[PDB]
């Protein structure tokens, strides 16, 4: 080995070396310091993060209508105990909330008889009652109950005087936060006069027992200007109406609607549905639906779906089913009355093995809707659109950004995006992943351009992009 | 018996496991699959703990897989797997180790979303810097300081258990039943299993540190397998029941979408003093850097007395009689690597080298048991275990270099150039003289530069 010896380093350490490592010594110290100081420096001067806004229970997902339960399980299995059984399908949907009734005591048009505070035998009894809300409870599936004083008449509130009514109204709502229930649905309030005070107190009463309960009402008002009225006074209320009926079938026109819907409001809570007991089969034909699922899904708010509409079930198509309770289909024997009629390609059992069936986008969007943070809270901003093209964003603090586009049209178009409507943080990049599209024939996953994509008739595409 | 016990508890325990679970889970799908992937690897750490109790009781010689490797297998592949360990496994560790720090410091203050990371390689490189300054004043004070981290450390894991206990005896546990524990939100393929073994077993690395101090061990031959069937349980239980005690308080989506999982466990449990966790863990991760460069120095004495690594690497200050040289490389190769990976990634490449070392270590047992029947073996262990850990070793490897063959291509590729040196350098005995005075003028240099002097 070649080295020197302690002696010999010693005397060749001694003169100047000391100089040089105490120099080198002061300089590591030094530098050590300035990097500790520019830490502090750039931690100081950093973007803060962005507070959360404590979620309720009705927004990380849609809720789900049952309007009768003799439709949804069939002849001999409508009842509450039946319906327990059905909470590991309607958990498989990730739904949130199930508006269930009405399911009190209505014989016809009798005010005095109608009993708001007793459950009607055809439909089980109140431990049925008790055992299912605590089903529900264990598996977090918020059960809401109708309050529809007449729902087997043709007049909602009656014809004779309503202040009664209003007091058993109040009485079960007491009733059945004392039973355990997590809010309250009424109908057809149009037909009820100054219907806004009734339901300011109804908001008052249903809020004073807790802050995680909430009261829907519904309308048939397919104008902008009278929803104002009702929500001027309430603002915690979610109010369901036929605001988006009419079709029109172009992408400006609901653009319009949705934009003027909610500049109006400025940005409240709102619920997304077609109608307050209504499929969105009804006023849509069969290729409009896997996009009114998809805008649904992508709009800030909290999207109302009823019974058979995650399978497209109409009852327009398929002789034997009135059109207020269409009768569920989960196999080829749900609906004996004309045999061979049905096919298993329009049940449930035939659609949770296809990929490319309506339940399968329903349940992608679901899960997606029901995790993401910029689709629970996001800050939602719409752009310039194509002749009839739809396309938004959805971005919150951090996350990950969300682009929707939808083609209304049934003509191909580009998607001649425009910039300069959108603030600084939320800026479209080059090129955006791909989620998903509406129709198959789509690679998912493959990062394509948003400067030359192109719109198949009736396509809706979701994309995703990071912080830019 | 409890004199090495705690010496095998100490080394495994430093902060894989305030990392991995986020690592493990996302690659696990459910609750189950990761549980299951932890007593795995505390099954596998188990076998190799004992193979590598027999070759050293085999052979008296100190070092570990180098001593070991190059008695076996010869010059260069000790020389290989030497490379390997200064340039990848170390400073790999030193980097996952200070990276882990930063971030559990900087998240606090950014509790919603993830850090400058400028600011957190500054502070981590602050950090390192500063345990390296340490190390180089004196020793006694980086032993007590070890010892200090330890109870830290210690502290740490028995407040998590103690309050996931609390909170199982209040009847919290939806994620661990079947219904909720076995919900796969992602189907699990092999590929994807091997890379959650692989972060999964950073928790369990330094297990084979001992075999440094066996001459040093008193009675090795009797104490050694009580240490090990003492030691491999308790540390797989205690991270079973940490990785329980983390689900119990949060939902496992919310836990892989934290940077510090611990973090979220402190900030929802213990409320007003959650401040005393992050603390509290960040002085583990100090006890882990700190810990490594020790053996890092003991390591580059030992390749220096067998004539593998330059002498400046072996000297020693002469009034500290610290190992400046070898700490001054360490912090250098760390914050090289530092720059360019991220913490996952680092893990990937750490602990595939890892478990390459150990299955080449474990075929050179079986060479040896081929070779030389008659050498006296104080304790002699089974085939099934060498040939069961060979065989899960080889499935490993080809499972990981399937699923990401860039990081086990690099690791390979770094691994391979190191064949060139040895022959160019030591292989090579015909060094002409411009090569003689470059090596004495760089050994005065340094000799003169940092006041360093050959151990005697
Ligand atoms: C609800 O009732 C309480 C008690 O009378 C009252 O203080 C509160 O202002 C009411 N809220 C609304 C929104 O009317
Ligand atoms: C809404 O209700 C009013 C009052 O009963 C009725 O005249 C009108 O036709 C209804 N509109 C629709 C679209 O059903
Ligand atoms: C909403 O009203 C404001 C105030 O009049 C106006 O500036 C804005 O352009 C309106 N937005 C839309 C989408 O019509
Ligand atoms: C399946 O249902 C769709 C939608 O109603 C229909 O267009 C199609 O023809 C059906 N296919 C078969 C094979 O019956």
């Amino acid at each position: 080995t070649g080295l020197s010896k302690e002696e010999l380093l010693k005397v060749a350490g001694s003169p100047g070396w000391v100089r040089t490592r105490w120099a080198l010594l002061l300089l590591f110290w030094l530098g050590w310091l300035g990097m500790l100081a520019g830490a502090v420096v750039i931690i100081v001067r950093a973007p803060r993060c962005r507070e959360l806004p404590a979620q309720k229970w009705w927004h990380t997902g849609a809720l789900y209508r049952i309007g009768d339960l003799q439709a949804f399980q069939g002849h001999g299995a409508g009842n509450l105990a039946g319906l327990k059984g059905r909470l590991d399908y309607l958990s498989s949907l990730k739904v949130k909330g199930l508006v269930l009734g009405p399911i009190h005591k209505n014989q016809k048009d009798d005010v005095a008889q109608t009993d708001l505070l007793q459950i009607d035998p055809n439909f089980g009894s109140k431990e049925d009652f008790d055992s299912l809300l605590q089903s529900a409870k264990k598996k977090s599936i918020r059960v809401i109950l109708d309050l529809t004083p007449n729902y087997r008449g043709e007049n909602s509130w009656f014809s004779t005087q309503v202040d009664t009514v209003a007091t058993k109204v109040k009485d079960a709502l007491e009733f059945w936060l004392q039973a355990g229930v997590d809010g309250f649905q009424v109908r057809d309030i149009e037909n009820l006069k100054d219907a806004s005070s009734f339901l300011a107190e109804w908001q008052n009463i249903t809020k004073g027992f807790s802050e995680d309960r909430l009261l829907i009402a519904g309308t048939n008002s397919s104008d902008l200007q009278q929803i104002l009225s009702l929500l001027e006074s309430n603002k915690d209320l979610l109010l369901t109406s036929s605001y988006l009926s009419d079709s029109g079938s172009t992408g400006e026109h609901t653009k319009s609607l949705v934009t003027q819907y909610l500049n109006a409001t400025g940005n409240r809570w709102c619920s997304w549905s077609l109608s307050q007991a209504r499929l969105l089969t009804s006023f849509l034909p069969a290729q409009l639906l896997r996009l009114y699922q998809l805008m649904l899904f992508t709009l800030p708010g909290t999207p109302v779906f009823s019974y058979g509409d995650e399978i497209g079930l109409d009852a327009a198509a398929l002789p034997g089913q009135p059109m207020e309770a269409p009768v569920m289909l989960w196999d080829e024997s749900s609906f004996p009355d004309i045999p061979g009629a049905v096919s298993a390609n329009m049940t449930v059992k035939g659609q949770s093995e296809d990929p490319g069936s309506l339940l399968s986008l329903f349940r992608r969007l679901s899960d997606q809707r029901s995790k993401e943070r910029s689709l629970l809270h996001g800050d939602f901003h719409a752009f310039s659109a194509g002749p009839g093209l739809f396309s938004y964003i959805r971005h919150w603090d951090q996350n990950e950004r969300f682009l929707v586009v939808l083609n209304f049209g049934d003509v191909g178009l580009s998607a001649g995006l425009q910039a300069s409507d959108l603030p600084a943080s939320a800026s479209l990049p080059a090129k955006a992943d791909l989620l998903l599209s509406t129709q198959p024939g789509r690679e998912e996953g493959s990062p394509l351009e948003l400067e030359r994509l192109k719109l198949e008739p009736h396509e809706g595409l979701l994309l995703r992009f990071p912080y830019a | 018996l409890l004199s090495a016990c705690t010496i095998i508890i100490g080394n495994i325990i430093g902060s894989g496991i305030f990392i991995s679970p986020k690592g493990v889970l996302e690659h696990s799908g459910s609750v189950g699959l990761a549980l299951f992937v932890w007593v795995l690897g505390g099954g596998v750490t188990a076998l190799g703990s004992l193979c590598y109790a027999e070759l050293g009781v085999a052979i008296p010689k100190s070092g570990g897989d180098y001593a070991y490797v190059t008695e076996i297998f010869g010059g260069l592949a000790g020389f290989l797997l030497l490379w390997s360990a200064v340039l990848i496994m170390y400073p790999t560790s030193l980097a996952v180790i200070s990276m882990t720090f930063s971030n559990y410091v900087l998240q606090p203050v950014f509790p919603n979303c993830i850090p400058p990371t400028t600011a957190s390689r500054v502070l981590s490189m602050a950090c390192l810097m500063l345990l390296t300054w340490v190390n180089s004043s004196s020793v006694r004070w980086a032993t007590r300081i070890q010892d200090m981290f330890t109870g830290g450390k210690l502290l740490a894991l028995s407040l998590i258990i103690g309050v996931g206990l609390l909170q199982i005896f209040q009847g919290h546990f939806e994620e661990l039943r079947p219904s909720n524990a076995f919900a796969f939100w992602m189907t699990p393929s092999v590929g994807h299993l091997a890379l959650a073994f692989l972060q999964g077993s950073f928790a369990f690395s330094g297990w084979n540190f001992l075999n440094y101090v066996t001459e040093e061990m008193v009675d090795a031959r009797k104490n050694l397998p009580r240490a090990i069937f003492i030691s491999i349980p308790l540390v797989t239980f205690v991270y079973t029941f940490t990785n329980i005690a983390y689900f119990t308080a949060m939902s496992p989506q919310e836990l892989l979408s934290s940077n510090a999982v611990a973090v979220t466990f402190g900030e929802k449990l213990l409320g007003y003093f959650s401040w005393v966790m992050p603390v509290s863990v960040a002085l583990s991760t100090f006890g882990g850097i700190n810990g490594y460069l020790f053996t890092y120095s003991r390591l580059c004495f030992s390749g220096a007395r067998e004539g593998h690594l330059p002498s400046l690497l072996a000297m020693i200050h002469v009034r500290h009689c610290t190992p400046i040289p070898a700490l001054l490389v360490c912090c250098g190769a760390t914050a090289v690597i530092m720059l360019v990976g991220d913490t996952y990634t680092l893990i990937n490449y750490v602990s595939f080298i890892n478990y390459l070392c150990y299955g080449v270590t474990i075929l050179g047992l079986l060479l040896l048991r081929w070779r030389r029947p008659a050498l006296h073996r104080p304790i002699k262990v089974n085939l099934l275990i060498p040939v069961a850990y060979l065989v899960f070793w080889a499935f490993l490897l080809v499972f990981s270099f399937i699923s990401e063959p860039m990081v086990c291509g690099v690791g390979v590729i770094i691994i391979l150039t190191g064949v060139p040196i040895f022959f160019l350098g030591v292989f090579w005995r015909s060094k002409p003289k411009c090569v003689h005075r470059l090596t004495e003028s760089m050994t005065h240099w340094g000799q003169e530069l940092c006041f360093v002097v050959y151990p005697q």
